[PDB]
């Protein structure tokens, strides 16, 4: 393990562990090397081989088949006190939080292309039976050259189910009012709420809510000029009653979502 | 206005 990858600089650390840049010696593929201490792991599972692993490995393997807008698990290793994950690393890359900090509120054409790609990636997770539970700009990487978005960090995720969830360890300011009020939510509708928060974040320059009272107040004030069609989609995703929120199909069929740029076009017009 | 990251949990 330590002789298959040349370790480089620390890219980040936090509730997820410590992530390093690295290079696979076999072919100079850029990788990211994520370390998670065993004692800090809350939810455990097992995959085919019946071996006991962190749930994050289970979820990553389920979504890592074929091409998608999800960062793929290439390999993993168990150590005495930790698990190590080998992940794809785009290059050059910037995460969506830093991108929005630097550029400010995004032009709607660009937010449409980005948001569309996030929708396709979350649809992919749900097709694979995986609920991410931590959709936010911090957990989205931009391949600056190809104009492609990539979802990262499944450490708060779960298997997708149709019954209620009563546990949550994602980001509170992206969690829905039914979680704040009652510690209960359903998977798809809670995801759509966080996607509303993300869309507002993109077109206004920051998330709409910081406090529990704002989250359950359900009043969306627009701090930037945003088209009426986009405002309507955002307010729909942020409906206080979960059953009033749109399905993923209703989001992608919304008039604000038509005529999305291709990824290549998005990089050339907006990123290069 | 202060924009900040938010940790999980
Ligand atoms: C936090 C996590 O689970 C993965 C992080 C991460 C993956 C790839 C990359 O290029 C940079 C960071």
């Amino acid at each position: 393990l330590e002789s298959q990858y040349q370790v480089g600089p620390l890219l980040g650390s936090g509730g997820f562990g410590s992530v390093y840049s690295g290079i696979r010696v076999s072919d100079n593929l850029p990788v990211a090397i994520k370390h998670v201490e065993k004692d800090r792991i809350s939810d455990w599972g097992e995959l085919p081989n019946g071996t006991r692993v962190p749930m994050e490995v289970v979820l990553l393997k389920k979504v890592s088949s074929g091409f998608s807008g999800v960062i793929r698990l290439l390999d993993w290793f168990e150590r005495p006190d930790s698990f190590v994950l080998i992940l794809e690393r785009p290059e050059p890359v910037q995460d969506l939080f830093d991108f929005i900090t630097e550029r400010g509120a995004l032009q709607e054409e660009l937010a449409r292309s980005f948001f569309w790609q996030v929708l396709e990636a979350v649809r992919h997770c749900h097709n694979c039976g995986v609920l991410h539970r931590d959709i936010k700009d911090e957990n989205i990487l931009i391949d600056l050259n190809r104009g492609e978005l990539k979802l990262i960090d499944f450490g708060s995720g779960a298997l997708l189910k149709d019954t209620v969830y009563t546990d949550f360890d994602g980001t509170r300011v992206y969690s829905p009012p039914e979680w704040i009020r009652y510690h209960r939510y359903h998977g798809r509708s809670a995801a759509v709420w966080s996607l509303g928060i993300l869309l507002y974040d993109m077109v206004c320059g920051d998330i709409p809510f910081e406090h529990d009272e704002e989250i359950i107040g359900g009043q969306v004030f627009f701090r930037q000029r945003v088209s009426s069609e986009c405002q309507h989609l955002i307010r729909w995703c942020l409906a206080l009653r979960p059953s009033d929120r749109p399905t993923f199909e209703e989001i992608q069929n919304h008039p604000w979502m038509q005529d999305v740029l291709l990824p290549q076009e998005t990089a050339e017009i907006h990123l290069h | 206005r202060k924009r900040r990251r938010h940790p999980s949990g």
